[PDB]
């Protein structure tokens, strides 16, 4: 198979910047190569064809240029909306095949997020389970440790972490996180927590609450 | 104009059969080659294969051999996929596409989910502020969704109201159920003399809820 690597990975970029996205193919494939992009959740949308050319519609913004074994595409001015999944494909020969992805991410100004804590519900509960749910909202970076602690005591078994895409509006993240436990398992602690480190701060955000206090 | 529409969600058996739809309209179907691309969670995208509607012609990725089979019907303009022998690894959205070098029309894909599990409707509940770090300006109220099958359900607040400082975090799977959180933030000054409401809907199981954040006076 011609093998289409595509560098870098992940793009952070602050719009205005011109960036340059590259996709090498493992053999020549001539000038049968067009780049794509994917927003979240949406079909692909082809912006070059053959190397370079242009189709109707697409901003003026985007060109390719390339030829046999190095491919780019150049956006001058990376604009807000130019975030998502840049892929190449071959054309060349059978199968046909496509790049790993270039993700773009816009850069933006540092942002804390803000920790919130909530004790496991009584109607979930009765039925015997115990969810406990950390939102960790409008954060970036992207980085961020979360760390939960029950008597002081950390625990790593039973989180399930979800984050939401980079924001369309602010470009921040989101994050939360939840704790199941047994209700039995529960109830044979007091102090649970939710403690974030992120890079705007030394010290973590910690959240906490007391499984009896009402 | 050329369309290119693909048939609905699918939740799929292990084991099972799947037949994926593309309709095509707009132009001679017979002419182009149909192109099959499957996208599983983040992982890059996968040449499937294709095929010629007017001849019968049909190239498979070889890693695809005996799982994709690729027909068409020339009369009503429609290719089809065939999966055969479903795994939890066929578990992906596919994308039907207009053969042409490049592809510049893509059907808006199909999503397939294997598993054994089946419609459960979902836990919807309510978390209101601890006790203790309520107090602030704003307030961040949560809905907790839990154990639903399948995808989606559908989380608004005040009935589309609030729209302003609401997120919705992408399901997770936890025990071959789906879990979800939503939360929204509001001035301390609407909760809790404000009624804010959950909205739940998930049309697998024809529920609906409406779950209000009651403050934790209990």
């Amino acid at each position: 198979d011609i093998e289409l690597t595509q560098s870098p990975a992940t793009l952070s970029v602050t719009p205005g910047d011109s960036v340059s996205l590259s996709c090498r193919a493992s053999q020549s494939i001539s000038n049968n190569l067009h780049w794509y992009q994917q927003k979240s959740h949406e079909s692909p949308r082809l912006l070059i064809k053959y190397v370079s050319q242009s189709s109707s519609g697409i901003p003026s913004r985007f060109s390719g240029s390339g030829s046999g074994t190095d491919f780019t595409l150049s956006i001058n001015s990376v604009e807000t909306e130019d975030f998502g999944m840049y892929f190449c494909q071959q054309s060349n020969s059978w199968p046909r095949t496509f790049g790993g992805g270039t993700k773009l991410e816009i850069k933006r100004a540092d942002a804390a997020p803000t920790v919130s804590i909530f004790p496991p519900s009584s109607e979930q509960l009765t039925s015997g389970g115990a969810s406990v749910v950390c939102f960790l909202n409008n954060f970036y970076p992207k980085d961020i440790n979360v760390k939960w602690k029950i008597d002081g005591s950390e625990r790593q078994n039973g989180v399930l972490n979800s984050w939401t895409d980079q924001d369309s509006k602010d470009s921040t993240y989101s994050m939360s996180s939840t704790l199941t436990l047994t209700k039995d398992e529960y109830e044979r602690h007091n102090s649970y927590t939710c403690e974030a480190t992120h890079k705007t701060s030394t010290s973590p955000i910690v959240k906490s609450f007391n499984r009896n206090e009402c | 104009q050329v369309q290119l529409q693909e048939s609905g969600a699918e939740v799929m058996k292990p084991g099972a059969s799947v037949k994926i739809s593309c309709k095509a309209t707009g132009y001679t179907f017979s002419t182009y080659w149909i192109e099959w691309v499957k996208q599983r969670p983040g992982h890059g995208l996968e040449w499937i294969g294709e095929i010629l509607p007017g001849s019968g012609s049909t190239y498979y990725n070889e890693k695809f051999k005996g799982k994709a089979t690729f027909t068409a019907d020339t009369s009503s303009n429609t290719a089809y996929m065939q999966l055969s022998s479903l795994t939890s690894e066929d578990s992906a959205v596919y994308y039907c596409a207009r053969g042409d070098g490049n592809y510049g029309y893509w059907g808006q894909g199909t999503t397939l989910t294997v598993s054994s599990a089946s419609t459960t409707p979902p836990s919807v509940f309510p978390l209101a502020p601890g006790s203790a770090a309520q107090t602030n300006s704003m307030v961040t109220l949560g809905c907790l969704v839990k154990g639903y099958f399948p995808e989606p359900v559908t989380v608004t607040w005040n009935s589309g109201s609030l729209s302003s400082g609401v997120h919705t975090f992408p399901a997770v799977l936890q025990s071959d159920l789906y879990t979800l959180s939503s939360s929204v933030t509001v001035p301390s000054s609407p909760r809790p003399s404000e009624t804010v409401t959950c909205n739940v809907a998930h049309p697998a199981s024809s529920t609906k809820v409406d779950k209000k954040i009651v403050p934790r006076d209990c």
